[PDB]
Formats: C-alpha cells, structure tokens, sequence
C-alpha cells in the first residue's frame, strides 16, 4: 500500500578526497515477489549523477524528465549542467507537484567541473534539499544505511578506499532489508574519469 | 437544569428550577429537583434523572440505616455516601449532585459532587446547564453570613438569570430552607422573578 | 525545530537550531533554517521543511521585483502580508510556521506567522517543537531595553533550551542580527556545542575486501571528433 | 480511549565473547519529544551471573525484570540453592512472556552471561516469548542502525581477503573484551548521532567467571 | 518463511529456511525452524515464532508423557492430533502457526500438516510459509517415490533455494533433515549466499542472474 | 482477467494467456483471446479490471497502427513498450486510472532479437527473459529460474511453458480454462492451435 | 477506561544539597472552566514525604485516602512507628507504583501523574515519578504535564546532572521553583496564580508553605503592542 | 470446503464431495475425503469453515458410536439427522458457532428406504431426493429437476451425478479437483474408486 | 477569548482580553483583539485568528475604497460588509465578530455577527468563550446612557469575571473608546482587575 515501499530499493552517496561515490541495489519487486535483478537506480546527465529510490514508475518517469530538461539546458546554455544547479532543478521539479508528489527519494552526486569541488545532496519526495558534507542515504533500508555510514565513514578517503567503505555500507544494510539486494552497483567518480563496479552479493 | 445551595448565618438554603427536558420538549415543567435524604440533609440533582433518583434513593436507604444504628448522620457523612456511589460507578453514571444539610454543631454545610465523583466543600455551590451563565453574577454578589432574606434574594436573582439564558432551565423556582427552626419550603412563580 | 525572535534597542535578532527529522531519525545534522527574504529581512521556519523554504523563496522573489518596481527598500509588513495571504489561501495545507524579522525605513520589526494565515506581533517569540523550552527561557530573562549583545545571548540561550530538552531539536545554533542603519550579519553556526567525539576505532577496510563481478568505464564526455 | 502501552525509547546491545559477554544500553528515558531522565538504568544484574534488559515500554520492562529476579529467588528456595544456568533462565523467561500472549509485555528482552562450559552467551527475546541464542544482538529504537554494523564488524559479513577477489572469506577470528567495548561505544555514538531517542549516557555490564562489572560512558545530550 | 517436507522410499525429507522478519527489516539471519520433539519426530515452523516455539515445545512435553504412561513411542498421527486439538482451544483467539509433523512410526514414515485453524492433513508432500509456491514448483516437477537419499536431500535443499531467491521474506540459510526408522538425521546448515552461486555453476540454472 | 505468461527464447517470444472470463459466479466464456497485434512483429497480452483491459489494448493498437501508416515504418518493440509505459504512467494519476497489466512480446527486425517487456498498471516497465503478472509468477518463476536458458529453441520454450501451465493447474484454486499460446518471431505472429 | 473530568495541572520538583522541593498550583479545572480555586494537590505523608499529584481530582482524592490508610495500617502493632519502622518515601512510592500499574493492567487506570518527594532514613534524597501507565523514572528534576515542557528546562539549568546537587542550596532551588511557577502562569491556560510549596530537608524537616502567589510579573510591555501586523493605532 | 452433492435413488443414497483443500493461494491437497461414517448404514458429508468441519463431524461420529455401543443398536437416519440438527441449532447461538453445513445419507434398515437429509450451519433441516450446499445447487439443481426420477437405479444415479459434476467443472470459476463418490445402501457404505 | 462592546452617552467602548491559546498552551498573552477597520469603526474578533484577520483586512480594504469614492461610511455599512463575507463563506469560516463605531449623526452603535453570518444591532454585546460566564452579570448591571467612567468600570468588572472563570481568556484588558473627541486606547493589568 505504501508507495515508497512497494518496489523496494536503496541508494547511498559519499564524498572523498577530490572524488565522490554513489551506489545502489538492483532489486525491483512487487512487495514480497522479486521481479528484476537489473533495475539500476542511478542515472547520469553529463557528469552529474542522480540516484532515485521509491516507486519505480516515478523513478523511470523522473529520469526521462531530467534527461529532457538537462538536454534543453545544454542546448540553450551551450554547456553541461553542474551538480549545484541540477540540485535546484530537482527541488523545483518535485515541489511543483506538492499536492500530488512523486513517491521518490532522489540523491545527487558529482564534481563541479570548474571548482573541482565534490558535491552530494539528498531530497525528500517534495524537494527539501539535504546538502551533506559526508554522505546521503535513501530507500527502504535508510535506517540501516544511516547506521553503517555513520560508523564506517571518515573524511578525505581516497577513491579506492572510499569504494570499500561505501560498498560495505550498502551490502550490509541491504542484507538486513527484505526489500533490498539482488545485486549492487557502485560508481566511483573523479573529475575526468568514472568507474562503475558491479558487486557480488547474496541473492536472497 | 439550574441548581444551587448557599450557606448563611442561620443555616443553608437549596434552590432549583423546575424544568425537565427531552431534547427541546419540556417533559415536566413543575419538577421537584430538591430531594430529601434525611430530615435536615437535602440534595439538588442534575444530569440523568434516572441515575440521580436511583442514587438518592440508595443514599436515603443508607442514612435511614445509619440513623437506626448510630444516630443522626453528619452532612459530611451523607456527602461521602453520595461520593462513594458516584465515584465507583462513574463509568455508568451521569450525575451532578449538590448536598446540603444543617447540624447544630457544624451549622449549614454545602458539598458539591461533579461528574467524576470528587467532593468539594464550599460556602455556596452552583450546578446544572444553566449555572454557566451566572458564575460571574454569583461570584460578585455572594457574601458570607448573609441573612435569610438576603440569601433568598441572592438565589432568586441568580436562578432568574440562569432561567433567562438557559433553555434547559425554567418554570418555577423552588427553595428549601434548612435551619434549627426546622424545614421551610418556598416557591416563586415566573411573574415574580422574571421582572427582576 | 526550535526557532526564536528577540527585539532589542536598535534592531532585532533571530535564531534557530540545525536539526531536521524524518520521524525519530535525523536526516540532516547541520540544516539551515534561517532564510533570506531580502537583504535586511530574514525569516526562520518550522514545520514542513520544503514549505518553509518554498514559501520564503516565492515571497522573496516577489519582494525583490516589488523593490525594483517601487525604487524602494522592501518592508517587513509587505513580506508579512504577502506570506499570510498566500498561506491563508491554502488553508493550512502549506505547513509553514515562520518567525519574520527585519529592518526597513520604517524601523525594526518582529512577527510570527502560522500555517493557516494568522499573524502575531511581539518583542520576543518562539516557534517549533522546542518553542515551550525556549519560551520558558525568554519569559525568565527577557526585559525591556535590551542591548545587541544581551539579545544575542538571550536568543541563543533560548535555542539551547530547545536543543537540550527537546528531541525534535539539536546540533548547532544559527543567528542573524538585523540592526538599524547597518548590514544584517548572518552568523552561521554561532554555537557548536554538539561535536561528535573521536571514534574508538578506524573502520577503513583493506583494499580488495569487497567482492566484484564486473568493471567498466562510464562515458560522461560528449560525442568526439574524427 | 485509554492506551495501556507507551514508548520510552532507548536501545540495547548484547555481544557474546569467547569467555565473556557484554550487555549495554543507553540511559535515556523519553516520552514523545520530551526527556524524562538522562540517567535511568535499563540493564540489571539479576543474580547467578546473569544480566538482563527489557527495552521498549518501561513499565512492562520493569515488571518483567522484577518477575525474573523473583523467579531466580524461588529457584534457589525450591532447588537447594542450585545455580540457574543461562539456558534455563532463557526458557523460564519465554514462559513469563507467553503468560501475557494476549496482553503482551511490550518489550524486547536480552540477557547475557556464561553457558555451563564457561563460554559467552547472549539470548534474545521478542515481546511474546520467541527466543534464540545469538552471538550478537541490538534491540530497541536504533536496532536497525546498529545490527548491520555488527554483521560487518563482528561476523565479518561481505568481507573477503584481498587478492583473492571474493573467492576466500575473512576468517572468523575471536574478539577480546577491549575490542568488543570499542564496537559497543562506536555503535552507540553512531546511533546517538542519527536517532533522537538515543543519547545522554551509556552503561555497559560485562560478565566473566570473576563476576559482573560495570562501565559508564557519556553520550551527546541533544 | 519457506518450509517443506515430503515422504519417499527411504523416509521423509524436511527442509526449512532461516529468515525472520519484522516488516521490511530482517530481524534474524539464522533462526531454527525445526524442533527435535524426539529422536523419531520433527516439527517445522511457519507463522508467529512465539506460537510455533511455545506450542511445539508443549507438544514435546505431551509426547514424552505418552511414552512414560504407555512405555511406547507416540505415533505421528496421534502427535499431530494432540497439536491440532491445542489449536482448537485457542480457536479464533489470533494464533498464527503452520507446521508439519514429520516422523517414522509402526505404519512407516508419517507426515501431517497442521495449522492454527485446527486443520490436520495427512499427505506425501507439503510446503508452508510465504515462499511455499516457489518450493512447490521445483518439488512437483522433480518428485518421485523412487528417489535416492542423496537426490532427495538435494531436492528439498534446491526447493528452498528457489523460494529464498524469489521470496523477499525467505532466505538466510537452509537446514536439512532426513527421517529414517533409526531416527532423524541432521544434514547441516547451508548458507544461501554460497549455495546459490554453487548451484548456479554446477546446475547451470539461474542463467538470468549475473555471476 | 487472470493469468498471462511470457518467455523470450533464442529467436522468438512466446506469450500464453488464459481463456476464461467470469461474471459473478458464472464462467461466461472459455475461449477468450486476451491479446492484440500492435504491429506485424509486435504482440501485446493484457490482464486487469473488466472492460479497461480491451479498451486500453485497442486504444494502444490504434495509436501504433496510426504511426505505422504515417511513417510507412514499424516501430521497434522497445519504442512501443516505452509508448505504452508512458500511457500507463499518465493514467495512474488520472481521475479514473486504467487498471491494466500488460506483456509486450516483439521481434526487433533491425537487431534480429526477440524482446519481452513486462509493464504493470502503474507504468512499471522491465525487460525480461520471462515474465508474468498477478499471482502467476508465484507458481511459475521457480520452474523458469531452474529450466530457462537463453539459447533455447521455440520447441523447448513451449515444453517449459507446458510445465508452467501444469504447475498452475495443480496449485491454483481458480480454473482458468487453459491458455492460448502465440509465438512472435522474424516471420511475424502465429497461434499454436493445439496446446 | 474513563476520561478525566476535574483536573489538576503541572507538579514540579527538584533536588538540592540537603533535600527536595516540590510545588503545585491550587486549581481544579473542569475543561476550560477554572471551576475550583482551593484545591491542595500536595499531600504530606508523615514528616519525611510529600506526594504531588496531577490529573483527575476524584482519583487524587482516592489516592489521598489510600495514603492516610497506609499510615494507620503501618502503626498497627508497631512500637517503632514514629522511629525506625516509620514510612519511608521509597515505601510510599513503590506502593503507589504497584497500584498504578495494576490498575492500568485491568484497563481501569487512575488518571494521574504522581511525584513522590522526600528524604530517606540515611539522609538520601528521594524523587521519583509514576503515572497512569505505571511508568516510573527518577531525575534530579521532575515535572508533570506542562511543567515537563517548560519547568524542567529552567530547573535543569540549575541541576543539569547528579554532580550539581551538592552545589545547589535551598535558597537557589526555591528561587528556581518559584520562577518556574511564574512561567507556567504566563503560559499554561489551565494554571492559577495561587500555589503551594513544600520543602523536605534532612536537617530542618518538612516545611509546608500554603497560599503562595506568583509575583513580580511583567505585563507593562503590552501597552506598546498594537494590531497583528500593519495597524499603528 | 467447497462442493458437496447428494442424491437419493430407488435403493441407495449417493454422496459426492470435492477433493480440494486450499490454504492462502495454494492448493495443499487434491485427495481430501470430506466425509465421516457415523454408523454402518449412515454417512455424513460436510463443508464450511476450516477446522470446524472435521471437528464437528468427528464430535458427531463419537456421539453416535457411543449410542451404538450403549444400546447395541443402530439409530435410524432420521434420528441421527435430528440429533445433528439440534447440535447445530444449539451451536448458532453460542459464543463462537460452528460454521458447518452437512448432508446426511443413510439407509433405514427398518423401513428399507434410502434417506437424504440436508442441514445447514443454522440448524435448518430438510429431507430431499437430492441436495447441495453453497453455490453447488445453483448449477446442478436445474439438471436434477429435469432428469431425476424416484425409481432410478444406482447406476443411473451415478450417470446423472457425472452430468452435474461436468456442469460444475464447466461453469464454476474454482477448480475443486474432482469428487470422491460414496454409495449408502442396505449392504452398508462403499466408495466408487473410479470417477 | 472574552470580548464586548458597549454603547454609552458620549459614544461606544470596545473591550477585550489578550490571551491566544493553542489548546492549553498560551501562544500569545498580550494579543490585540481590538482591530481598526476605519478611523472610528473598530471590531472585536473571536474564533479562528486566521479567519478573523483575513476578514478584517478585506473589510478595511472595502471601507478604504468606499471612503475614496463616497466619503465616510456608516457603522451599519461596515457591519454589512463583515456580514456579507461571514454569511457567504459560512461553510469555510469560524468567525464571531462584534462591530462598533461612532458617527456624529448616529452616535455610538454596536452590531454583533455570530457564527452563521446573521447581524444583530444591540445596546451592548458580548462574545467569545468567556462571555458565557457573564451573561447574568452583564444583563443585571447594564444601563443605557451611562457615563464614560461608568462604562469603563462595567467592562472592566465584566471581563474580570470572564477571565476569572474562562481558561481560554486572560492577560490584560484592552479597551478602545470611540467618541467625538477622538480615539482613546486603555489598558488594565491583572493586579488592578483581579482584586475587584
Ligand atoms: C523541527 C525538527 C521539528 O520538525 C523543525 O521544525 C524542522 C524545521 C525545518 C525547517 C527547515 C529546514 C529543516 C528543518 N522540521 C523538520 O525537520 C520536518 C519535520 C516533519 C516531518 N514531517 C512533518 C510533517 C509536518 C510537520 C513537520 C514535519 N522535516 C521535514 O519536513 C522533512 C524531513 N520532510 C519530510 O519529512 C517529508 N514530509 C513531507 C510532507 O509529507 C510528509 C513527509
Ligand atoms: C517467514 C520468515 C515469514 O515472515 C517465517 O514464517 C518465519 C517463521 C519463523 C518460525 C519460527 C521461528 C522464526 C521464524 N516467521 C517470522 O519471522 C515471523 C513473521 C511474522 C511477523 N509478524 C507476524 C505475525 C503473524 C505471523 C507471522 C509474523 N516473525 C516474527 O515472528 C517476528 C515478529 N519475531 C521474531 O523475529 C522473533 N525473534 C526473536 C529472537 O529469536 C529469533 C526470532
Ligand atoms: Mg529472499
Ligand atoms: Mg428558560
Ligand atoms: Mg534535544
Ligand atoms: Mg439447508
């Protein structure tokens, strides 16, 4: 019944030293039934990454919508959108449906191409921005992720160390959530190279 | 309903209207809400008529049996019996009772027992749906150790206003005077009290 | 949340805590509840977080356009009127409870405003879940003819009462001082009484601890030449 | 309508070592958004080298502990001062809880001590009496925050040995009391940051063959 | 949960998962959903954990008393019936308990399904819990009376795996039991995480999943 | 309606759909075809609330047929599935949503690949090797997880499908009156008349 | 199950170096009506304990009688009733807490919040809370109802933790309590100006103060406040 | 449970009862016997809420068996049916009523006549030539009204019963997994193993 | 809330308490419930603060625009604008307003507008939750053509009792005097009115 927990799923993002990381599980379900183990929840518009949890139809719909808006932004501005600007666009777009909202928990991650500064942000289903320095969590195992991130995280981690920390935060949180799991992906993001890794996890 | 009990120099006086309603229909316009539980211990009844009658009948039985064994009961004792019934059966009752009595030792005493079953000893008390409209008037005009005639006028004026504003109150004003001299019943008709 | 507003000699000061909640969970530990409507008109918000931000930005946008149209500096009564009429129209469904304060050519002002559209004037005000803890402090220590330094102290003390005693409030204290004939000074993290102690252990993992299936480079660049 | 239940918050944590056991819990007591007490003990020494904590609705928690302590007393009277083993205590508590199957003690219960072979033991209960022996268990408000951290840092879940790439697991080496207390303190410090009902103080009870020892640590009071 | 049990040539197989839920939160990774009532009687568990434990441990009390009075082991039919009669006293009161009573007695191997309604069914194959539908699919297509003990143990193991994969409220680990006329035999605890990958490679199944 | 299954094999997509239609306590029809051809190489099966199913299907059919005539070109299965998803995602926030779940089986002539898309009434799209709607997956997915390979022939796909229907017929309480099976491949759409 | 009819509001209390202080206003409310203005909600038990009660007044009067009967019963066959075997604050509290929890378990609660304040035989301070649910807790400061929200924050500025108790004098503690009662009169709509205050000291014994009033109130600044925004006159 | 039918012919009573038992969405058993022998020449079939059915049936069985031993005599079908009705009429005003509908088929050895009694959970008894409980009668009674004679043989009764089951299998949405048929005559009770 | 408006020889006086509650919490103890819609036309507000503020702001706008076109509006005209808003939007409002104003031709006038949106012209009016307790007192003590000092005492005593019994009322007593001489604001603090 609760739209935010029908399909299940989680997203987490972290900052490091001159880098960011964003990760998600791959499950899509109909309550107890697992339907897909390839439902990726992370999208990118240029060098800006967006993770979305919640109702899968709205996840899909919002991706198509932000692709639409960022493609027009680029044609008019003659440049790719930055994370700080995109964050405001997400907030604007969500609040315009204040009384009929998308049931989602978006997460923005990226590096400003000009300043080189790492950036992450989280939102509620209505647009309130949570701009954190350390990490952002979203999904059905958000409580679990908060406990993992808050104890495992330390600032100024190097990309290859940050990978291990975010991966373990996701994996162990997902293993205490019935509605999350069935695979996982981690994006490691630097100013001009991005690596994507699929994790091996238990498939129950 | 509009009921009150007031202590004064020589004892205590109970007062009440005479209207009983079933919604907006006046089922009885000459009701006697001043009921005797002992020779010089009376009560004013408000709330469910069935409940308050049943209680007062039981109390009258208890005080009759008390008297047979231990002699004349105090007004405090009567109020305790009322309380014990109202408090222990609070889930199934809707009764707001004022108890008033005269001793020679304690003179005039007034106890009020609202819905919950708590007891409150007071110089004077007001209760019923019509009491709300005269809290200000009664507080401003009440004095301790009034005369009989002053106290009658105080109750008459007070209930006159309660009747004026409350639709659930009306009819005649009945009063019962409790002193060493005995027990006096009074009655005041609309043509008298409406022109006040 | 805990937010307060205190008037003083030559101006007005507002303050707020920095905790944001999702039920019993803390979403943000260093949230910013002090919003700018105009340069010298600031408001603090409690209730639905998105609503306090959105309604503040909207009125702030319209106030800026108004200021440009009239060639005058914006007034607090204008922001107040625009806010209450907007909130009233939505019959409480926009859950914004605000303390609005500022200085303008008329003087210094302090108002509170509820989600249904009712406004209120005062020398000292408090809103949010910790408003009672804060108001207890304000009623104990407020006086007429406060100085700037006394008012900042009173305001932050009132927020601390909320931080310590209210579970819906916590972390740091933000302040904004609006004095007549001066620029408004926004004191982000004026107090920091809730720094986390050092952890007993480091949970940095050995590289290669996590099991991986596939790796791939992600093409973020545009389509290339040649 | 009258609601006979309430929520006094709090969080508890039990960890079993090789020859010891710990039972920790925060000292904060709350209703809604108010703090009742910053120091209200939640973990108790029940005798016979057994420690216990009933987390959730304080009134039901105090009643259960009170009854179990009483059950220990009568176990001595009836069975010639015999020591109540941890496994026997656990089973007894199941029956105490199921007595109210249709008006439950609204609490999550953990006990800790040593088994009859001297090894560390932790037992966990739900409100209606299902119990299990466990190596690790967090209960209460921030249980979902802490348990995953313990799966990772106590049982080395999802951790493998570098160079093998997922082929060989991290071996399950035992933890010392000093190492466990570090994980306990970091668990509660992290829980205090992200959970509003957790804070003020942390009280840990450590059980060994020598007896029951206490340790107290401050937590953030916001 | 997912539980199953089936009769065959060489007794009865019993397999269960190990997950416990508290809504979406996985409260336990490794709970024991089988009770060793006696050396020749087993009981599976599905539903309210407290009810399953209390009533089947009470059943074990009543089965032991039967042995002392009659000097003879209780039948599976009689044991299952005692349990179903307990359920009928608390009929409508809100118990939640689904269980299979597995064992070997004089009539040979025995298997009974019992639930909180007082239902008592004799049969060759049963599966209970949230993930029973997935288990039935594997069982129905591969079951024979002519199964070897080795193949039968694998079938019950593989059937739980199927359910653990698809059902969100099933998983953790697999516990196997084999009941003979010399008594039941525990055949270990098997982690689903490790078992899934092992089965995927050896069997070739779960092609859709990437590993 | 009740059960709709789908499986994508090496060189084709196979859709199986129940034949039953029930009004009140009576089964009115036992030969109902719960499917519509959207284009020569694209088939859509459907299941949901009475009336809405056919309406929606025919509305989609008309739109795709209109596109085909206008451009003199067949849309890819992926393109059609995205159009269908949008129409459902548009529908879920309407005054009265269309309560329809669909499977879209198509053969992409450009890529020479079969494709199966599962879309529910909310507009939740997923590409799958095999799929189902409602309770059908609860019984069948365990068999498909075990027996499915991507290099299967059409004949092997039909045999695995028979096993799925047999399991449904054993463990489902409802009698769905068998299934109509249709195959979608490079040569187009055809019906298996004996099943 | 019932509903409270005639009610008493906040009861506030705190520990200081040599004892405890407790206070409560003299009002008995009947919903929004301030019906009864002479109600004592602090009830002494012996010369070493004061029980402060909020909530339903009829249930308070019932508890008042249980305590009066408890004293009577303790004196029975007890030569040391006024000495070693006198009633202690901890005895009185545990009795009430047993009663409160039993009543809630029968789904027929005493609709109250109680604070038992006193000094034990060994001079130790006793201060513990119990309510209609049977929930019990202890703290250097305790308050019921509105007092929990407004008084505790002020009293915790004086005694924030256990180590602050020996540093707190009776003059400072009384001053803090009296200020808190003023704040409650400003801000609690079901409060009254008139209140009672009790001090239980290990040296000077029980001091029971009646007919106290909230004084030194600030209202003058109200004259300057005009309208609700734009109004100037 | 679901479907229970009964028909009284010339010299016997025939009871047909479904084999299915369903828990949740899964059919647990397809060979369940929804009947109990009360005495050598009296059979009772039953259908209703889970658990209550068997409990009630076994409780009745125990009472009739106790009577048989005490008096060394078999109660008439009429007497047994009246006892059963009273137990149900007693039950309907209880704290928790037994939700069970029954058919009682018996051969009266004194009168040399077959007898069929239909009793619902309220205690509503009727003697009939043919009967059913639940929705079964909605489909079958029209056939029985048309084809039934009182001088029918047991074989003709079985053929008419087959026609009733075929109609149920065509028009009922639920799959009840066929029926177990039992015959009650002068020689006692026997089961038709092929149907 | 406790509000009232009283006509006298030289004009009219409005009076009000200063308490605003959110349940049992006093959100504001120094509220100004006496609001100006025109130079010498004021109103007393009761009910939803949001609703009554929104209305009074709209009325002030209407009378400002009336004045620009047709000159000074009557008190009856102001009451009609209030009524029109309260009556036509009765399903979405909770507003009980007393309108009071001074003309030179009509002198002091008082109109009350209860929940439904009806209008009632009166010599004096009382409203708010605390008014119930002083219906009797005000009826007994009101006289026509009182002096300014008598009228101030009448309002002071009346609101004193309303505050005494009503928990939703309290704080200071504010008053506004409307005469030919001008507009005078008065204020009375607890220490003054509580000892009456
Ligand atoms: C205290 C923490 C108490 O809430 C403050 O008022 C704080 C105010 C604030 C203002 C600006 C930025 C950050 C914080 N409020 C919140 O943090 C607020 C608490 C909250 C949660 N649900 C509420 C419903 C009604 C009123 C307050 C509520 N947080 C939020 O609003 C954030 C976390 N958003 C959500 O929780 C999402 N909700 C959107 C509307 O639908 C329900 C869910
Ligand atoms: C699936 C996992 C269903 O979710 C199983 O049936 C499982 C069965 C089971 C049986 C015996 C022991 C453990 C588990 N059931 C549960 O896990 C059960 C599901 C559940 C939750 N609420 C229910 C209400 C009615 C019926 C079932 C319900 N969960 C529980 O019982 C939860 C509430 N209890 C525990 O997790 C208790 N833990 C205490 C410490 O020991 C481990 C169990
Ligand atoms: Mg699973
Ligand atoms: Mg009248
Ligand atoms: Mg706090
Ligand atoms: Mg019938």
């Amino acid at each position: 019944s609760d739209p935010s927990s029908i399909n299940g799923g989680i997203v987490v993002a972290m900052t490091g030293k001159d880098c960011v990381a964003i990760a998600c599980d791959l499950r899509l379900g109909s309550q107890s039934l697992g339907v897909s183990n390839k439902f990726e929840k992370i999208f990118h518009y240029g060098h800006v990454f967006l993770g979305i949890t919640g109702l899968a139809t709205d996840v899909t719909t919002l991706n198509e919508m932000f692709r639409y808006k960022t493609n027009l932004y680029k044609l008019k501005e003659e440049r790719a959108i930055e994370p700080e600007t995109f964050t405001q666009l997400v907030s604007s777009s969500l609040y315009e449906r204040r009384f009929g909202p998308y049931f989602v928990g978006p997460v923005v991650a990226g590096i400003n191409s000009k300043s080189g500064k790492p950036f992450i942000a989280g939102f509620d289903l209505i647009g309130c921005i949570d701009e954190a320095k350390d990490f952002i969590v979203s999904g059905t195992a958000s409580d679990q992720l908060f406990g993992m991130c808050e104890s495992l995280y330390e600032p100024n981690l190097e990309p290859e160390d940050l990978f291990e920390t975010i991966s373990q935060a996701l994996l162990n949180a997902a293993d205490r959530d019935a509605l999350s799991g069935w695979g996982a992906v981690v994006y490691i993001i630097k100013k001009d190279e991005v690596v994507k890794r699929y994790l091996k996890m238990r498939q129950d | 309903t509009s009921i009150m009990a007031v202590t004064f120099k020589d004892g205590v006086i109970l007062g009440a209207d005479s209207r009983t309603t079933t919604g907006a229909y006046i089922a009885n316009r000459v009701t006697d809400k001043l009921t005797r539980v002992h020779d010089k211990i009376w009560c004013c009844r408000s709330g469910s008529a069935a409940d308050t009658q049943a209680i007062a009948d039981i109390v009258q039985y208890h005080l009759e049996l008390y008297t047979s064994q231990y002699g004349t009961p105090s007004t405090e004792t009567a109020a305790s019996v009322f309380k014990e019934l109202c408090y222990e059966n609070k889930d199934n009752l809707t009764a707001g009772i004022i108890v008033a009595g005269y001793d020679d030792k304690n003179k005039g005493e007034v106890y009020t027992i609202p819905l919950g079953g708590s007891v409150h000893k007071l110089p004077y008390a007001i209760a019923g749906s019509g009491s709300t409209f005269i809290y200000g008037y009664c507080d401003k005009n009440f004095r301790e150790n009034m005369s009989k005639e002053e106290t009658v006028d105080f109750i008459k004026h007070s209930l006159s206003q309660a009747i004026k504003w409350d639709g659930s109150s009306g009819g005649v004003i009945r009063m019962v005077v409790l002193t060493a001299a005995g027990v006096e019943r009074l009655i005041f008709y609309p043509d008298e009290y409406e022109q006040l | 949340t805990t937010i307060v507003g205190v008037k003083f000699n030559n101006g007005v000061v507002i303050a707020a805590d920095t905790r944001s909640t999702q039920g019993p969970i803390v979403a943000d530990k260093n949230c910013a509840k002090l919003h700018r409507i105009s340069p010298k008109i600031w408001c603090a918000g409690a209730g639905t977080a998105a609503d306090t931000e959105a309604v503040t930005q909207l009125i702030g946008s319209n106030i800026e356009l108004h200021s440009l149209y009239t060639s005058r500096e914006p007034r607090v009564v204008s922001a107040l009127q625009m806010l209450k009429q907007h909130l009233f129209k939505y019959q409480g469904h926009i859950g914004a409870y605000l303390i609005v304060a500022g200085v303008d050519p008329t003087g210094s002002h302090l108002f509170s405003i509820h989600a249904h559209g009712s406004t209120d004037v005062g020398y000292y005000l408090s809103l949010g879940s910790g408003s009672l803890a804060a108001m207890a402090v304000l009623e104990s220590h407020w006086k007429q003819d406060l100085t700037k330094e006394e008012a900042i102290k009173l305001a932050s003390d009132a927020i601390q009462a909320g931080i310590w005693n209210d579970l819906g409030s916590g972390s740091n204290v933000d302040v904004c001082v609006m004095e007549i004939g001066k620029d408004a000074e926004y004191l982000r993290n004026y107090l920091t009484p809730n720094v986390r102690e050092e952890k007993q252990k480091s949970y940095k993992f050995p590289r290669g601890t996590t099991a991986v299936l596939k790796e791939s480079i992600v093409n973020i660049c545009d389509i290339q030449e040649e | 309508q009258f609601n006979p239940y309430g929520d006094n918050g709090g969080t508890i944590l039990g960890i079993a070592g090789e020859d010891f056991a710990v039972l920790a819990g925060d000292t904060r007591n709350i209703t809604d958004y108010s703090i009742n007490s910053r120091y209200e003990p939640k973990v108790f020494d029940c005798g016979d080298n057994i420690v216990m904590s009933a987390n959730g609705f304080a009134a039901d928690g105090d009643a259960l502990v009170k009854r179990f302590k009483n059950s220990v007393k009568w176990y001595h009277f009836d069975h010639n001062d015999k020591k109540l083993s941890i496994n026997s205590a656990a089973r007894n508590i199941q029956h105490l809880l199921y007595s109210r199957r249709f008006f439950p003690y609204y609490v999550y219960n953990i006990i800790a001590g040593l088994d009859e072979d001297g090894k560390g033991a932790v037992y966990s209960f739900d409100p209606v009496g299902s119990y299990q022996r466990e190596q690790c268990r967090a209960g209460g408000a921030a249980a979902s925050l802490i348990m995953p951290f313990l799966d990772n840092q106590v049982n080395f879940k999802n951790q493998y040995e570098p160079g093998t790439n997922g082929k060989v697991k991290k071996p399950l080496k035992y933890l010392s009391v000093e190492e466990v207390i570090k994980l306990v303190r970091d668990s509660f410090t992290s829980a205090t940051e992200r959970h509003i009902q957790v804070g003020d103080g942390l009280e840990i009870l450590i059980v060994t063959k020598d007896g029951v020892r206490k340790e107290f640590y401050e937590l953030k009071r916001d | 949960t997912t539980t199953l049990a089936f009769k065959f040539q060489h007794g009865v197989i019993a397999a269960v998962d190990s997950r416990a839920s508290a809504g979406s939160y996985i409260s336990a990774l490794r709970v024991n959903k089988v009770i060793e009532i006696n050396p020749y009687l087993l009981g599976t568990m599905s539903g309210c954990a407290a009810d399953c434990q209390y009533w089947e441990r009470l059943l074990a009390k009543e089965c032991r008393l039967y042995y002392l009075r009659n000097g003879e082991r209780i039948s599976v039919s009689a044991a299952s019936k005692l349990l179903s009669n307990m359920m009928c006293q608390y009929r409508g009161m809100g118990l939640s308990m689904g269980s299979m009573i597995c064992g070997w007695d004089k009539k040979g191997p025995g298997l009974y399904y019992v639930d909180e309604h007082g239902t008592r069914l004799s049969g060759n194959m049963f599966s209970t819990g949230s993930g029973n539908t997935y288990a039935y699919g594997v069982l129905d297509s591969n079951y024979k009376w002519d199964l070897s003990v080795e193949d039968a143990l694998y079938l019950g193991k593989r059937s739980i795996l199927a359910a653990a994969h698809r059902d969100a409220y099933s998983g953790g680990s697999v516990n196997l039991y084999h009941v003979t006329e010399d008594g039941w035999i525990y055949h270990g605890n098997h982690d689903v995480g490790e078992l899934f990958w092992k089965v995927k490679e050896e069997e070739g199944s779960f092609n859709n999943v990437i590993g | 309606m009740d059960i709709i299954l789908g499986i994508r094999v090496q060189d084709s997509v196979i859709l199986a759909s129940s034949k039953a239609v029930t009004r009140g306590i009576s089964v009115l029809k036992d030969s109902d075809d719960k499917t519509r051809q959207l284009s020569p190489h694209t088939l859509m099966s459907f299941a949901g609330e009475a009336g809405d199913t056919v309406q929606f299907a025919e509305y989609i059919q008309a739109n795709i047929q209109l596109y085909s005539i206008r451009e003199d070109y067949e849309l890819s299965p992926q393109a059609v599935s995205s159009f269908v998803r949008q129409e459902l995602a548009k529908s879920i926030r309407s005054r009265r949503p269309y309560q329809v779940n669909v499977l879209i089986g198509g053969y992409d002539k450009k890529k020479n690949k079969p494709e199966l898309y599962q879309i529910d009434y909310l507009g939740t799209k997923v590409e799958l090797p095999y799929g189902a709607h409602g309770y059908s997956g609860f019984y069948t997915f365990s068999l498909l997880d075990h027996h499915y390979r991507p290099d299967m022939t059409t004949e092997e796909g039909l045999d695995l499908l028979k096993l799925c229907v047999q399991e449904l017929e054993k463990r489902m309480p409802m009698d769905f009156k068998g299934v109509i099976v249709k195959i979608v491949d490079k040569d187009g759409i055809r019906q298996v008349d004996d099943f | 199950t019932q509903q409270p009819i005639v009610t008493g509001t906040s009861v506030i209390s705190m520990k200081y170096d040599n004892g405890v202080i407790i206070a409560a206003d003299n009002l008995g409310s009947y919903g929004s009506l301030l019906r009864f203005n002479g109600v004592e909600r602090l009830i002494p038990v012996g010369d070493n304990t004061v029980v402060g009660i909020s909530g339903d007044i009829s249930d308070m009067q019932h508890i008042e009688r249980l305590l009066k009967d408890l004293v009577t019963e303790n004196a029975y066959d007890n030569p040391l009733a006024d000495a070693e075997e006198a009633l202690e604050p901890s005895y009185i509290f545990e009795y009430l807490a047993t009663v409160m929890y039993q009543r809630r378990s029968k789904m027929n609660p005493l609709w109250n919040a109680i604070i038992v304040a006193g000094v034990q035989s060994n001079g130790d301070q006793f201060l513990r809370y119990v309510n209609l649910l049977g929930v019990t807790y202890s703290s250097p400061t305790l308050a019921t109802g509105f007092g929990a929200h407004m008084a505790n924050p002020l009293l915790r500025k004086v005694v924030d933790r256990e180590s602050d108790i020996p540093k707190t004098t009776v003059q400072v503690a009384e001053e803090a309590i009296v200020n808190a009662m003023r704040v409650l009169y400003y801000r609690d709509a079901r409060s009254s100006r008139n209140f009672s205050l009790a001090i239980i000291d290990k040296n000077t014994g029980l001091t029971f103060k009646k007919n106290l009033q909230v004084e030194n109130m600030k209202w003058d600044f109200a004259k300057d406040i005009k309208g609700y925004g734009t109004q100037k006159i």
